[PDB]
C-alpha cells in the first residue's frame, strides 16, 4: 500500500487530451509532452495520468514510461492513454496495458466520451500483474518474425511455435484461413497475386489449397486483412474459404496439414514467369489496381 | 510573395529562387494521384 | 537529400529525444559535457558527414531562403571557409521593454550586425559571431574544430582560419530572428562572457 | 435491370455515383454492366481506363464499326462500356451526330434480354437529346441525383423528372442551416426521396483521382457505406 | 480569413503573431464569441493554409486567438507563415527611424526623468527617499514652468 | 477464481460476428443475462444499449448485481446506438459498472476494451439505496423563462447540492446582445429544449444556465437554443462552469437592484421596364 | 464592355458568381445589364423575381411580342433580362425553338452600341447550341468558372475554352488534400488563372434562398469581399 | 414530381424555416 492519497483528484493530462478546451476544474494541470508529464507522474502517488498518443514511433518510449510508473509509484495511480488521430494496433494497446495502463480510450471516441471515461476510472486499483522485466512484454508483440511464402515445413513450424508461446492472448493468435482457387486459375498463380504486408504475415501452397496466417488478426476483421493482401474483389480468385481461430482448431488444422505428402507441396513460379499477370491486375507498390481489358459484348 | 518583398525591399534582380519544398509536394502529389500523372506526362 | 538537420543535446533529455525522433531530425547527446558548446559541435562534426555545417542557436529560426541566399559565394570563391549572418531579435530587449521604445529605437546590436560587420567584410575580418554562419568542414578539421580555449568559440576560430589563409564573407539581409535577454542582468552577464573572451584572444 | 442514373443538374455527382454503385453491385454478387452515356466520357476515368482509349460505343457507331467491341472487363462481374471520345468538332457541333445513335436503343434492349447481366446501370446526361430520352426509355428504373441546396429545390418544382424516379441526395453537409431547413423541408415535403442520402466525403473527392470507384479506393469511407445501402435498398426494391 | 463552424467566412487581418496564437482585427466584429473554434486562413504567396484556433479575447474589432494543438506538418506551416518569412525581419529593419540628434536628446532627458521618478517610489538606503522625492519634485515643477 | 475467463455478453454486443471464444455466451437481452450473472462470481457481463429507455432497469440490474455479487465481478455497458447522456453513464458508472463503451469504438476496440478490465477490482462504493442515484440524474425540474431572484436561487441550490458531480454541475452563460436589438428579443430568440435548461435577463445581458452542459460542448448547446448564428446576436461571452467562479458569480448577480431586471415583452422589389 | 461568363461544368457557381458580380459592378457606381441565356431560368431569382413571373427574353420572342418589354429594374444601375419560363414540352425538346432564339444577338449588339449600360454580363450554359456560341462571340470578355476537383482537371484537358477566357476558381475548400495537390499543378500548369478566387462560403449558398445577391445579403462575408476583388480586376483589366 | 405541400404548416420548425428564407416559402405558397 502506498497508504498517503493526498493527489487522488488532481488530473496530470498532456495538452493535447484537451483539444483546446479550458481545463475543467483546478485539479487538472497540462503539459507539452509525455516527458514532462512522466517526470511529474514520478512524484505523484495517486493522481490520474493522461497520455496523448499521436504517432506509432512513441509507442515503445510510452511503454516503458508506463511502465516504470507503475513498478514504482505503486497501485493507486491511474494511466490513461488518449489516442488522438491514429497510432495503435490492437497489439500495441495489449502491451500499453500489460505495462500498466488502466485503459486506452480510442481516437473514434470524442472529447466528451473521453472525459466520461477518465472520471469511470477514479477510486480503482490496478491489481493486475506488472513483470520486471520489459523486453518480455515488447517480445510478445511480434512473435513470427517472418514475412511472406514459406515453405510447407517451415509453414507449419512457425505457426505452431506462434500457438505455443504461453505469453500471448488465448484466442487471439491469429487467423489461419484456407483458400481453393476460382477454376479457372491454379494455386501458383494465386501465389502470385497475393502480397502480405505485415511481417507477421505469412502463406504458402500445398495440395491445390493456399492457406493464410495473419498474425494477430480477429476472425471479424478477416475480410478487410484479404481485401488489403488480393486485389479488392475476393471471390473473383478463390471458390471457398476455411477459417480457424482458435488454438485448438489451428493445431488440428496444422496436424492435418502436416499430414500432406511431400510430393503434393507447391513452390514459387520463377521470376522468368512472372511475365504475363494471372488476371488483370497489377501491384503499383503497396495497392492493387484493377487494369481494364477489352471484350466483347455478347 | 516574401521573395517578391526581399526583391523590391534590398536589389536582388538576377537571384532566381528555386521553391524546393513546392516542387517536392508537387511531385509527391504526382506520385499520390495517377490521374494528374497521366495528365502531366 | 542535401539537407541533415541536427539536434545537439548536453542535458541528456528524454524529451528532446523524442521530439526529435517524431519530427525526423537526427540526435546527439554526448555523454562527456566538456568544452561546453563548442566541445558539442566538435563531437557533432566526429559524425556528421556534409561539405557545409550552419551552427544555429537554440532561439534562431531560418528563413527558408537561407541557404539559397547564403551558399552562392561558397561555390564561387575555393578559399571561403566563413558566412555570417545577422542576428536579429523580435523579443523586445531590455533596454526596448524596460524604457517603453520598442518599435521606435533600433535594437543595441544592429549597428554591429548593420554597418560593423559590413566594414569588417572590405578587410575580411568577419568573425564568427555563434550563430545564423556557415562553415566548410574541410578547413574547420584543418584547425581541429572549434577552438576550446576561449569562452568566446567563435571569434576564436575565425581568427584561426584567418590566419590559415582563409577568408570571410558577410551578407546583410537578415534570415534569422532569435530571442534577447530576459532581464537587464542577462544582458550584463552576456556581455561580460564576450567581453572575457575578447580579452583572453588578445 | 435497367437502371439509369441521371442528376438534376451537373455536378451533383452522377458519374462517381454509378461507379460506386455498380462496385457495390458487383461486391453484392450481381453481374453489372455500366454504359456511359454522357458525351463527357468520364464514367471510364474511375475504371482505370487510359486517357488515350479512344474507342467507346457512340466512337464505334459514328466510325460505322461494332459497339460489341469496345467493351472494357473490370472484374468477372463489372463490365463497363465507355462513350467514347470524341473530336473538338463533333462537341462544337452536336447535332451532326445526335441522330446518329439509335442502334443502342435495339443493343441494350438484346443485352437485357440475354440475361448474362442482372444490372445495367446507365450513366446519362442531362441535355433534353433524343438519345437520352431513349435510353431513359428504355431504363427500368430511374435515380435522380440532387444536392442539398437552392438550386436543386427550385429545379424540382420546374423541371419533369422521368416518371417513377426517386430522389437521391448527394453532397450533404455537417452543420448548414440552410441545407438542414430544405432537407426538412423535403422530408415533409418530397414523397419520391429515398430515405438514404450520401454525405460529402473525401473519398468520393479522392477517388476519381486515383481512377477507382469508391468501395475499391477506401470501403471503410462513409460514402462506401451509404453505397452499399443504396446497392443493397436498389435489390431489394428495383429487382422486378 | 476566418472559418466558423456553421460555414461562414469573414475576411480579417492578422495585426501580430506569437508562438500559440494570433491577433486579428475585423471591420465589424462579424461573427465571433469568446469560446468558439474557428480555422484561421492564411496564405504563404498563392498557397493558403488552414490552422484550428479558439477565441480567447474579444474587444470589438480586435480579436485575440488561441492555436489548438498542431500536428507536426500544421506546425511546419505555421512557422513558414508566420516566423520564417523571408520579408519580416529585413522590412523591421528597413523600418527604423533615422537618427534625429535633437530628438534623441529630448527622448533621453524624457527617460532619465522616468527614471528619477521610478526611483521615486522604491529606496533601498531609506534616506536616499527624500532627496530622490525632492528631485523629481522641483524637475517636474520646472517642466511645469518651461 | 472459476469463471474469471467467462464473457457473458448479450448477442448484439457482436454485429453478427461468431462466438470469439469457447468462454463466450449470447444471450438475447439484458434480463436472461442478469438471471445468469446472478449465479456468476468473477465473470464479464457485457450489457447492451439500444435505446433510452433501457437505463434506468439497467442501472438496477447493474446495481443488484454489483451488491449480490462483489467486486471480482466485471461490468460493462455496450453502447450500440447513440441513446446515452453523461447524466446516464455517470449512473451506470455509480450503480458498479466497470466502464461504459461509446458507440463511436468499432468491435475490434470494444474486444480490447473487454480485455482492459480483466483482473481488475470494483472497489468504488455503491450506496445502498438506489433513489439517491436516479435522483441526480436531474435535479433542477425548470424550464424556460425565470425572474431574476427565481433564476438565482435555482441555480445556488442546484451549487449547493452535494450528490452532484463537482465542477460539472452546469454552466452558466452571459450573453451581451450586438447594439440594435434589445434584450427581450434576444430572449424570443432563444428556446430551451431540455428540462434543466433556465434563461433570464438583467442589466442589458441574457444569463443561461445548462444544466450539466460541459464547457466544451457550449456551442452546440446555443446552436440548439438559438435559431440564429450565435454571434450575429452577441457580441461578448462570459462563462462560468467551476462551482467557485458559479458561486461567486451568482453573490455578485444577487446585488443588482430591481428595475434593472426584465420580463418577455406581451427587400428590393424589382419594376418592370422596356430597354432601350 | 460585354462579359460572358460561362462554366467548364454544371453547378460550378456561374449563376450565383453573375448575380454577385452585377451587384458588385454596380456599387462601384457601373450601370449594369445581367441577361440570362441559361434556358433553366435561375438568374431572375437572385434579384427577388417571382418564381411565377414567366416574362423573358426568350418566351418573348417565342411568343411573337418583344424582348425589350422584359427587363426589370433592379437598381437604378441594375437591370435585368429573364430568359423566361419554358414549358415541360419545350424543356423536352429542345430543337423546335434554339433555332427561333437567334434575334437576340442583334439586339445585344444594338444594347452595347447604344451605350447606356457600361457592363453587360451574361450568364452562359455549355449545351453547346447555337445560341450559347452566338452569344459567347458576341463577348468582348469571358471567365470559364471550375472548382478545383478531378472532373475540371479532365475537362480542362479535353475541352475547348473560349478564346481568352480566363479562369475562375468557385467553392474553394478547407482541408482538402486533393484540392490542394490540383491546385500546386494549375499553378504551373495553367496559365490563364486568375489570381484570385472564390471560397466555399455558406453565405453564397443562403443568398439564392434569400433571393439576393451575396453582396446584398451579407456585405462583410469573404465571398462578397472576393467578387469586389473580381469586380476591380474586371475594371482594370477588361475595361475594353 | 410529387410534391405534398398540404398541412404544411402544423409544425414549428418548417414554420420558422420558411420564415427566415423567402424561397422556401414562395415554394410552400
Ligand atoms: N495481419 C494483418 N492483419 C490486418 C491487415 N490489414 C488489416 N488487418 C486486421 O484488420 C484490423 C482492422 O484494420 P483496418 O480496418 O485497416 O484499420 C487499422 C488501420 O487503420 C490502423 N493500422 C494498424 N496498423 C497499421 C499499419 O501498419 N499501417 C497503417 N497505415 N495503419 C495501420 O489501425 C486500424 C486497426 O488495425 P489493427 O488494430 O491492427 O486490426 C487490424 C488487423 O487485425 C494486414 O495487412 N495484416
Ligand atoms: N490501412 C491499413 N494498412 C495497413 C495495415 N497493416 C498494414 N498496412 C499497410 O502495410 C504497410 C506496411 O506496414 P508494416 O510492414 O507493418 O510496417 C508499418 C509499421 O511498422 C508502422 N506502422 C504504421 N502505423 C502503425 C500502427 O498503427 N501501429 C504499428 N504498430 N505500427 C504502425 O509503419 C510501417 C509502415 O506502414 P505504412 O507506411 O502505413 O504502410 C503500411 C500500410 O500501407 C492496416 O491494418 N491498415
Ligand atoms: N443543457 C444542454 N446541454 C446540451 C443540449 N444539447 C446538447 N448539449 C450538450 O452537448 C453535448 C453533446 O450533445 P450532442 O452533440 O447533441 O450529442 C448528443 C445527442 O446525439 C444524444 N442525445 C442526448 N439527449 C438526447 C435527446 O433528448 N434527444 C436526442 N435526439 N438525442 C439526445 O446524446 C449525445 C450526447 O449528449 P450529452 O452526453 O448529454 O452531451 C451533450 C450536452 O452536454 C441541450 O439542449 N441542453
Ligand atoms: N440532438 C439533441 N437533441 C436534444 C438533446 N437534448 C435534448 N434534445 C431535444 O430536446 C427534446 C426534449 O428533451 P428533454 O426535455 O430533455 O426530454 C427528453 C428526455 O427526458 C428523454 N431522452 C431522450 N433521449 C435521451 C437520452 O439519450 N438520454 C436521456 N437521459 N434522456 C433522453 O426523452 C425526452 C424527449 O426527447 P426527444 O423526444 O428526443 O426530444 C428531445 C430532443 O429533440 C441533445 O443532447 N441532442
Ligand atoms: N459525396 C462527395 N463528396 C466529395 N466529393 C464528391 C462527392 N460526390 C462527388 N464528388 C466529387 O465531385 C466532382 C464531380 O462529381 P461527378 O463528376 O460525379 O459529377 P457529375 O454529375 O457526373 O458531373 P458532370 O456534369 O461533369 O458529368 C468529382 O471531383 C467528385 O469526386
Ligand atoms: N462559393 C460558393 N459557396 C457555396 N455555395 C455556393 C457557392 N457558389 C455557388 N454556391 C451554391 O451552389 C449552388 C449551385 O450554383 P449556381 O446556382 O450558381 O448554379 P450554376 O452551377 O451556376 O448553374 P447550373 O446549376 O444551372 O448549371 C447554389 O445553391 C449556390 O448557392
Ligand atoms: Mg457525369
Ligand atoms: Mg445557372
Amino acid at each position: 500500500e502506498i497508504q498517503p492519497r493526498s493527489d487522488e483528484k488532481r488530473i496530470l493530462s498532456n495538452v493535447a487530451v484537451l483539444e483546446g478546451a479550458p481545463p475543467l476544474s483546478e485539479h487538472w494541470q497540462l503539459f507539452n509532452n509525455n516527458e514532462v508529464l512522466f517526470n511529474e507522474a514520478r512524484t505523484a502517488q495517486a493522481a490520474t495520468v493522461v497520455f496523448s498518443l499521436q504517432q506509432n514511433a512513441q509507442i515503445e518510449p510510452l511503454a516503458r514510461s508506463i511502465h516504470t510508473l507503475r513498478r514504482q509509484r505503486g497501485s493507486a495511480m491511474k494511466i490513461l492513454v488518449r489516442e488522438n488521430t491514429a497510432s495503435l494496433r490492437a497489439t500495441d494497446e495489449r502491451l500499453l496495458l500489460a505495462c500498466g495502463a488502466n485503459m486506452v480510450i480510442p481516437w473514434n471516441a470524442p472529447l466528451s466520451r473521453c472525459l466520461t471515461m477518465i472520471e469511470s476510472v477514479q477510486g480503482q486499483k490496478f491489481s493486475r500483474y506488472v513483470p520486471e522485466d520489459i523486453t518480455t512484454l515488447l517480445s510478445m508483440t511480434q512473435p513470427l518474425k517472418l514475412r511472406g511464402f514459406q515453405k510447407w515445413d517451415v509453414f507449419c513450424n512457425a505457426v505452431n511455435n506462434m500457438m505455443n508461446n504461453p505469453l500471448l492472448p488465448a484466442h487471439g493468435k491469429g487467423v489461419l484461413v484456407a483458400l481453393r482457387p476460382v477454376p479457372g486459375i491454379r494455386v501458383e498463380q494465386a501465389l502470385t497475386l497475393c502480397r502480405p504486408n505485415r511481417t507477421g504475415d505469412i502463406m504458402t501452397i500445398g495440395g491445390n489449397r493456399l492457406v493464410l496466417f495473419l498474425s494477430f488478426c480477429r476472425i471479424n476483421d478477416l475480410d478487410t486483412a484479404l481485401n488489403h493482401i488480393f486485389p479488392l474483389p475476393t471471390g473473383d480468385i478463390f471458390s471457398n474459404r476455411m477459417v480457424w481461430f482458435e488454438d485448438d482448431q489451428i493445431s488440428a488444422e496444422l496436424v492435418q496439414m502436416r499430414l500432406l505428402a511431400p510430393e503434393q507441396w507447391g513452390m514459387p513460379l520463377p521470376l522468368t514467369q512472372s511475365s504475363k499477370p494471372v488476371i488483370n491486375a497489377e501491384h503499383d507498390g503497396r495497392h492493387w489496381r484493377r487494369i481494364p481489358e477489352p471484350m466483347r459484348l455478347l | 510573395n516574401d521573395i517578391v518583398a526581399l526583391k523590391q525591399a534590398f536589389s536582388l534582380p538576377d537571384i532566381d529562387y528555386a521553391d524546393i519544398s513546392q516542387r517536392e509536394q508537387l511531385a509527391a502529389a504526382l506520385k499520390r494521384w495517377p490521374l494528374l500523372a497521366e495528365f502531366a506526362q | 537529400d542535401k539537407l541533415n538537420i541536427w539536434i545537439l543535446d548536453d542535458g541528456g533529455r528524454e524529451e528532446f529525444r523524442q521530439f526529435a525522433q517524431n519530427v525526423g531530425v537526427k540526435y546527439i547527446a554526448r555523454t562527456t559535457h566538456e568544452h561546453a558548446k563548442a566541445g558539442n559541435i566538435n563531437n557533432a562534426l566526429k559524425y556528421a558527414k556534409g561539405e557545409f555545417v550552419s551552427i544555429f542557436d537554440c532561439d534562431h529560426v531560418p528563413t527558408r531562403s537561407f541557404l539559397q541566399m547564403t551558399m552562392g559565394w561558397f561555390l564561387k570563391e575555393k578559399q571561403l571557409a566563413m558566412m555570417q549572418t545577422p542576428h536579429h531579435f523580435f523579443s523586445p530587449d531590455p533596454f526596448e521593454r524596460n524604457l517603453g521604445r520598442f518599435r521606435k529605437t533600433p535594437n543595441e546590436g544592429t549597428l554591429f550586425y548593420g554597418l560593423v560587420q559590413d566594414g569588417n567584410d572590405m578587410w575580411d575580418a568577419t568573425f564568427f559571431c555563434g550563430s545564423c554562419a556557415v562553415i566548410r568542414r574541410k578547413p574547420l578539421d584543418e584547425i581541429g574544430g572549434i577552438a576550446v580555449e576561449t569562452v568566446t568559440e567563435d571569434a576564436h576560430t575565425s581568427l584561426r582560419l584567418h590566419r590559415r589563409g582563409y577568408t570571410s564573407a558577410y551578407m546583410r539581409i537578415p534570415q534569422a530572428a532569435g530571442l534577447a535577454t530576459e532581464s537587464l542582468s542577462a544582458h550584463i552577464g552576456q556581455r561580460i562572457r564576450w567581453a572575457r573572451g575578447m580579452v583572453q584572444i588578445f | 435491370a435497367v437502371l439509369g442514373l441521371q442528376g438534376v443538374r451537373g455536378g451533383v455527382g452522377t458519374t462517381t455515383i454509378t461507379a460506386a454503385l455498380a462496385w457495390s453491385l458487383q461486391m453484392l454478387g450481381e453481374n453489372v454492366l455500366v454504359v456511359d452515356a454522357c458525351p463527357d466520357n468520364l464514367l471510364r476515368l474511375s475504371f482505370n481506363v487510359d486517357f488515350t482509349h479512344r474507342q467507346g460505343w457512340a466512337r464505334a457507331m459514328l466510325d460505322g464499326q461494332d459497339w460489341r467491341d469496345a467493351g472494357l472487363r473490370y472484374t468477372s462481374q463489372l463490365d463497363l462500356l465507355p462513350f467514347g471520345q470524341l473530336s473538338i468538332e463533333e462537341q462544337e457541333n452536336p447535332q451532326h451526330w445526335q441522330t446518329r445513335l439509335s442502334d443502342i436503343c435495339s443493343g441494350l434492349q438484346q443485352l437485357k434480354a440475354s440475361g448474362r447481366y442482372q444490372w445495367i446501370l446507365i450513366d446519362l446526361p442531362r441535355d433534353a437529346s433524343q438519345i437520352t430520352h431513349q435510353l431513359l426509355s428504355l431504363c427500368d428504373h430511374s435515380l435522380a441525383i440532387v444536392n442539398v441546396d437552392a438550386n436543386c429545390h427550385i429545379r424540382l418544382h420546374q423541371q419533369a423528372l422521368p416518371d417513377g424516379a426517386h430522389i437521391l441526395i448527394n453532397n450533404f453537409r455537417i452543420g448548414s442551416q440552410v441545407q438542414d431547413d430544405i432537407y426538412q423541408l423535403w422530408l415533409q415535403s418530397q414523397r419520391r426521396l429515398l430515405p438514404m442520402l450520401i454525405h460529402r466525403d473525401e473519398a468520393m473527392a479522392e477517388c476519381l483521382a486515383a481512377k477507382q470507384p469508391v468501395g475499391e479506393y477506401r470501403s471503410d469511407a462513409l460514402a462506401a457505406e451509404e453505397i452499399l445501402t443504396l446497392a443493397n435498398w436498389c435489390l431489394l426494391n428495383y429487382s422486378g | 480569413a476566418i472559418a466558423r463552424e456553421d460555414g461562414h467566412l469573414f475576411s480579417c487581418t492578422v495585426q501580430d503573431f506569437s508562438d500559440g496564437g494570433l491577433g486579428i482585427k475585423i471591420n465589424g466584429q462579424a461573427q465571433i464569441l469568446e469560446g468558439q473554434k474557428v480555422n484561421l486562413l492564411l496564405k504563404r504567396g498563392q498557397q493558403e493554409y488552414v490552422f484550428p484556433t479558439q477565441v480567447a479575447r474579444v474587444m470589438g474589432n480586435e480579436v485575440g486567438l488561441k492555436l489548438m494543438p498542431l500536428t507536426t506538418q500544421q506546425h511546419i506551416d505555421f512557422v513558414q507563415c508566420t516566423f520564417a518569412r523571408a520579408d519580416t525581419w529585413a522590412l523591421w529593419q528597413d523600418s527604423y527611424p533615422e537618427d534625429k540628434p535633437l530628438e534623441s536628446l529630448l527622448d533621453i532627458l524624457k527617460l532619465g526623468f522616468r527614471g528619477y521618478r521610478h526611483l521615486a517610489e522604491f529606496a533601498p538606503s531609506s534616506v536616499k527617499g527624500i532627496f530622490r522625492v525632492l528631485t523629481s519634485l522641483v524637475s517636474w515643477v520646472v517642466s511645469f514652468i518651461p
